[PDB]
């Protein structure tokens, strides 16, 4: 019933960022308190074992024996800024949590029955089937998102919980409730650490032990009351109707009097009555399958895509109105010497659109990057899982999409070749264009937390790509030491895919029959002749050498994006 | 480039029949292909432009065919001048080549 | 900080012409709210009179009536404790105290106290 | 290279027009295209449209869906059709044809009149 | 020597956003307090008379006297987070301020002296010479860089100064610094009222009095520590080792009860005596700013080593890759794809990299509405300043060192007058960009919604270029939409510029007559097949064109600008 | 379009001398004219093709100049057959237009 | 039309070549393009480089900067300047015409041989 977490002489270098540091954290309600230069957060990654092992140099144990290898996994850890998903509800986040977390052994039954346990212990029945929300739909207020998120890792039952300053962001009277709430949720033999910045008398006096942190330094350890009494013992006497939390950090900022300042408050402290008795406490001293991982990983994709109405429908209002635009400007393609620069130029504008269309894509994996290292070193998921469940649930219901209804909206008001197979052709190579854009894209802005630059490298990128299409620049005149470039354009293959499907077979000069022999050359009066000076083949094999060339373009831009997420600094 | 191979390098021939040159593309001409002829002493002398089109000054024995990257030439009932080199030359790409020239020999 | 330091003394055997004057040595003196305590040989420590910060409301004890006045001034950072009529009751040590904020008529919660002066009567 | 029209001269007005062009020499189906010229009383050409060997049709956009040009590959025709007589077009129509090498109306029919009337 | 402040029965509308407000504030360290969702910055936004006056429904009287037309000039306000410019030194701020906001009878030595009195005064001697900086360059700490945007308003010598939350965004020891700092600066006969949000007791302790205000009624107004003297006197009893700020702060929450409170409070000691109080109750010419802005413009574009350098090295990068394609134009019928592809090519990339003129007017917009309001210049020469300090040299280099690099590499027409007209042109097609994005984003705070606006303008103005399309083809109802083309208008004068007297078919001369047509020999031949006349008037017609569109967007975003909310 | 002004509606010439037809352009032709001549009863006559060259079936008295806009045919000593009216054509832009006609007549 | 080439017959090698095509019936700022053709032994023909009516040059990729084709207007004369001669050359150098519009050399030149040796 009860959780002892022992640590001894820790120290830490990436810079020694934590110095000679012991304490032990009883089965109450544990506080690190501390300005923000020192490590007061540092101290609650080495605890949690969310920081990497090479610069940690004691031994954290738990009840007697040392750490366990996946200790993660029987912990909480409450981030600071909140990584629940507002488009879902309260019991829909907490059956993700339930799914991935729990075992497979037990059925939906007991699986909602400890759902429902957990919701009617911290008080969220109003809100149980409200979604959780932004201010982009209506949502729930701050003061019970924070709970929801204290809900998500109360399912597999820690007797140890992490919170990571559980009042930053907060209000004041929604900060005392869930303070009050954890001081009645410690009492049921579950041990609390949390850091905290600049509490108030009202939860400073609900503490069990205090933890001081300066420079790397232990300032004091012990019970939370006792610091005032201690305090007074060095010489500093904390004036009446004052906040003893705020007198500490005024007493280590150098603000206060006494009635290096660091290292001497240091070992002014390690020969006290303090130091000794806890120096003598140290000194007697995967869960699921593959598919069941890809199924709930998509699952909560799709609602979060289909309960988002920005990137869904918007995008599809936008290319139905270009389509009807494309349609009514190209109305009617004839057959004149004007007839070639038109179509030219309306294939053109659809591949460049689908390269520039498929920009953004960087919001896959960059407004969603902590999210994921959250729940991979809390041992949801692998990567391998979570990148096909993403892959599969966000970038081929909504690439392929506007392939079809822009072939459909253009390919007969333009009037283009009036076959079938010229029609489906078109619509393969857009979707095939817009599927190599979009990983192209996953392949540069994987494993990023801003999102600008890759939305800047994407555009020079794609402006440079687009020279090479075929049509700014003729392709059989730039010279040998840089037209192998060329081969580096994903334009250039959607380009002369549908060149090739379009014009095969048609004639341009009006009047004159130029199949058998062109009299007077410098004519270009049939589409062969174009084909043949733009430098493409008439073979069979044009049109689809094009197509493998973006189909191996996708997999290896798929297997770099997916080699970047699996090697990223995950902790 | 594009190089233009001529096959028969050299054909043996009587008088009366009829015999087929034949010219090979690297790449696409779209019949813009041209036959020579070169009696021995002299320069070469235009036959054929635009791989069919025979022009005024030679008999209409004389005929080319072919499409894409084949063509062909052909002389029948061929008659007692008609010994000669043929040459087959592009100038579809600017680079202009010509083919390695067939030689027609009497029995 | 802010430390008090009385000064007076003195003798006139019932003549009440007295009037003491506990100086602050501190930087903002002007919030705390401060009073007079007064401790005979043998007797316990007693309070005999409180003023507020930027005075507004004083509070006394049981045996004064209107016999004790007191005053202040932030701008001159002085608090005076006058008396008159002084009856033989009297004879002890005088000490300034100063609470935080508040008047409190009791004991140990007073902070920054002073060292005392003796009054003879 | 021979060309001659003809049809009735005589139609009633917001009715009908066809015209019939049948050409000897040379074959519809092979190098040029074929087109009709009328020309009002008071001489003053316009051209109405054509329909090109392979098939395709241009017409004049003053002719706002009025004319539609067809032809007939087994016989060598081609035949106009005016719909919506006006009794304005009491006009002299031609069939002719075009090169588009040269550029120029070569060759050209004797030419009938329609006199649309009641 | 004193100035007191004092303010009478104010009510406030755009929502009853200010209920009834009495109050007195005397010359010493005054403070505003209360939730944020109270009238906490909206009575200080009251009383500096910097929130627009028709709601307002009483009177601000000044020592007796009412407030003055030009109140805001003799006054001072620190807005909270700081305006002050991170690529400048300190001493240049100050010199700043005290050029455009002090009279022009003083020469440089009095109003250096001036300076060096507030320089002197604040403690600033180990960074008069620093630059401010953020972290893109070295700079100093935040702890000065909020006084040095309080010694910006103290060149004036104002006797009553506003600051709006000056703890918020700083860390503590700086905090309690800044206050040491208004408390010594208070006792020279200085009003100070402030804002201020959740204060420590270290803090409270040097009050001189207090408004605290919760849903926009007063709720306690008085000296500082009579409020705890009179809070437990309505029968709230106060704990020790707890802050009275936060006491206060957690009362009115939780320790109909906000009308409660205030009448008790309006009943109170504290109100009637309050109440006895009120009832015994430019400078520069045009040239000097157009200068100084200019100056400051200036030194702001060379000290930030972001968007001067790195266009240029674009810029030069993409001149040698474009010059390095199209090397060699020859006059086979592929001179006339290529020719016509890198002309489009030149003028669709000036509009496109002329999308970045969006932070002219947007990352400034709070600095311009201050110094407006402020009383430092006008709209005019604000606006004629940074229009000629930022626009032109750096929309004028790009279209020179672009035209030098790609004109002998490509080989065009070696003449010239044909070398002069291409730049002028791109220069033409750059400024009517830039000026189209100064007209759409003026006026705004937002970045991201004029650059996705130009985003779809710009790609809805590049079909009618002339290549996509050809542009005598388009129905008559649609194609008037190309005279709102500024890519067409630079891509139709150097197409002009270009392809007059060119011959493209080797072999064959074509100028006499064509033999077998269809057959594009000849330049003019593909310039009025585009639709483009081949008279001398076609030229200068797009660049009159051009030059029209530049005044009138450069119009439109001065009246955008003029007749801004400034508020 | 493009319209086409043939201003000397009528001319009025005797034998032997030289005369100057000339027909306008709206916009640009480029040497995209043709010049037709309509005897009474019969269909009209290719004359000139190109604006300046002349085809065969006609006597060489004939000739077509100009350029841009500017175009005008010359008959020089004209003879008793050249009676009749001419047409000028563009053949630039495809909804072909002719001119209003110039009617020759002898004295 | 008429064609005939003249110059040198005999030179050594690495130093110089200069051959002269004079063009009578035909001026060649006119209408026409006017290049070179060598044929070798073991007949073997290619394609120098051409000068256009107008004044420009193109040139076989195969000699690099060894060819450079001028003219001489006032007399109806083009001429050919091959520098760094190799013993590879001793060919048999021919002046030709190239119309465009048709698009095969029509016209050629009798022919000089070059016998380059020491
Ligand atoms: C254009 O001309 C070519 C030949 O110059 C035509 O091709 C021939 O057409 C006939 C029928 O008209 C066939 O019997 C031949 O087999 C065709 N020969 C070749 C080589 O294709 C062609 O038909 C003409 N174009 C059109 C549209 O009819
Ligand atoms: C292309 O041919 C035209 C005529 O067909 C040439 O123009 C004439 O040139 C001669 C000199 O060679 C001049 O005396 C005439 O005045 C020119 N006439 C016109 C109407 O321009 C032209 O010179 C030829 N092209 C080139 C490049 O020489």
């Amino acid at each position: 019933e009860g959780a002892v977490l022992s640590f001894h002489n820790i120290c830490y270098r990436v810079k020694e960022i934590l110095s000679n540091i012991n304490g032990i954290m009883k089965p109450g309600l544990n506080a690190i308190l501390g300005p923000t230069g020192g490590g007061k957060s540092s101290l609650l990654d080495v605890l949690a074992a969310r920081k990497d092992p090479s610069g940690l140099s004691g031994d954290v144990l738990i009840n007697g024996a040392p750490r366990p290898a996946n200790f993660k996994c029987n912990s909480g850890y409450v981030v600071q800024d909140d990584v629940v998903m507002g488009t879902l509800t309260v019991r829909e986040n907490l059956q993700f949590s339930a799914a991935l977390r729990l075992a497979t052994t037990m059925t939906n039954h007991e699986k909602n029955e400890r759902i429902n346990r957990v919701i009617q212990e911290l008080g969220l029945d109003k809100v149980a089937d409200s979604k959780v929300g932004t201010q982009f739909i209506r949502g729930v207020s701050g003061g019970e998102r924070k709970r929801t998120s204290i809900g998500m890792e109360l399912i597999t039952d820690p007797s140890i919980l992490f919170l990571d300053e559980p009042t930053t962001g907060l209000d004041s009277s929604t900060a005392n409730a869930v303070l009050l709430l954890l001081k009645r949720m410690s009492k049921q033999g579950r041990t609390i650490i949390f850091s905290i910045h600049q509490p108030r008398y009202s939860i400073f006096k609900l503490f069990d032990s205090l933890t001081l942190l300066a420079s790397g330094r232990l300032m004091f350890h012990g019970p939370a009351q006792e610091a005032l009494g201690y305090f007074e013992s060095a010489g500093y006497h904390c004036e009446a109707y004052n906040n003893p939390a705020d007198f500490f950090l005024d007493i280590i900022n150098g603000d206060s009097t006494a009635v290096p300042l660091i290292e001497k408050l240091a070992e002014i402290y390690v020969n006290s009555s303090f130091y000794k008795e806890t120096k003598a406490e140290l000194h007697q001293l995967y869960t699921t399958s593959f598919c069941h991982q890809l199924r709930w990983v998509s699952k909560r994709s799709f609602k979060n895509l289909l309960g988002n109405p920005q990137a869904s429908i918007a995008q599809i209002i936008v290319t139905v109105v270009l389509g009807l635009v494309i349609g009514a400007i190209y109305f009617g393609l004839k057959n004149d010497s004007t007839g070639i620069q038109n179509r030219a130029g309306v294939l053109f504008f659809l591949t460049t659109n689908q390269c520039f269309s498929s920009v953004s894509a960087v919001e896959l994996f960059v407004v969603e990057k902590k999210l994921f290292i959250h729940e991979y070193i809390s041992g949801y998921y692998r990567v391998s899982s979570y990148f096909l469940g993403k892959l599969l649930s966000d970038l081929l219901p909504m690439r392929m999409l506007p392939s079809i209804i822009f072939t459909c909206i253009v390919y007969f008001m333009l009037g283009l070749k009036p076959k079938a197979d010229a029609f489906f052709v078109m619509m393969f190579t857009l979707m095939m264009v817009a599927y190599s854009a979009s990983s192209m894209a996953l392949a540069i802005a994987a494993g990023q937390s801003v999102v600008s630059v890759a939305t800047l490298l994407m555009t020079i990128c794609f402006v440079f790509m687009m020279i090479f299409s075929g049509l700014l620049v003729n392709l059989t005149t730039i010279a040998s030491w840089l037209s192998w470039l060329q081969y580096f354009s994903i334009p250039r293959y959607g380009f002369t895919a549908l060149q090739h499907n379009e014009f095969l077979g048609q004639n341009f000069c009006p009047g004159l029959n130029a199949t058998g022999n062109n009299p007077c050359n410098y004519a270009t009066c049939t589409g062969e002749e174009y084909l043949v000076k733009q430098g493409i083949d008439l073979s069979p094999w044009g049109l689809w050498k094009n197509h493998v060339a973006l189909a191996c373009m996708i997999v290896i831009f798929l297997t770099i994006a997916y080699l970047k997420l699996l090697f990223l600094k995950k902790y | 480039d594009i190089v233009l191979t001529q096959s028969p390098s050299s054909f043996s021939v009587s008088l009366g029949d009829r015999v087929t040159i034949s010219c090979k593309a690297s790449g696409y001409i779209l019949n813009r292909l041209a036959w020579y002829q070169q009696k021995p002493g002299n320069a070469p002398r235009l036959l054929i432009s635009g791989a069919t089109s025979l022009e005024t000054g030679f008999p209409s024995r004389f005929s080319g065919t072919g499409s894409g990257k084949d063509y062909t030439l052909s002389i029948s009932s061929l008659q007692t001048e008609d010994v000669g080199t043929y040459y087959c030359q592009q100038y579809w790409s600017t680079p202009w080549t010509f083919g390695g020239g067939t030689k027609l020999e009497i029995r | 900080q802010v430390q008090l330091q009385e000064s007076g003394g003195g003798l006139v055997q019932a003549g009440g012409s007295l009037r003491l004057s506990c100086t602050a040595s501190g930087r903002t003196f002007g919030s705390y709210a401060m009073g007079w305590f007064r401790q005979a040989p043998g007797k316990d420590r007693e309070f005999v009179a409180a003023i507020s910060t930027t005075g507004r409301s004083t509070d006394n004890a049981g045996s004064v009536k209107g016999r004790f006045t007191i005053s202040r001034d932030n701008a001159k950072n002085t608090v005076y404790l006058q008396m008159n009529s002084l009856k033989p009751e009297d004879t002890a040590v005088y000490y300034c105290a100063a609470r935080a904020q508040l008047m409190d008529r009791s004991r140990y919660s007073y902070d920054y106290w002073g060292q005392g002066t003796q009054v003879t009567v | 290279v021979q060309l001659q029209e003809s049809g009735p001269g005589l139609v009633k007005p917001s009715q009908s027009l066809s015209l019939t062009c049948t050409v000897t020499g040379f074959s519809i189906t092979s190098d040029y295209a074929w087109n009709w010229i009328r020309q009002f009383p008071g001489k003053k050409l316009e051209w109405m449209g054509y329909i090109n060997f392979d098939g395709g049709t241009t017409y004049n956009p003053s002719l706002r869906g009025r004319i539609s040009i067809t032809r007939d590959t087994s016989k060598n025709q081609f035949f106009l059709q005016l719909r919506s007589v006006t009794p304005e077009d009491t006009a002299t129509y031609y069939c002719a044809t075009f090169y588009g090498a040269k550029g120029t109306l070569d060759y050209w029919g004797q030419g009938t009149s329609v006199t649309v009337s009641s």
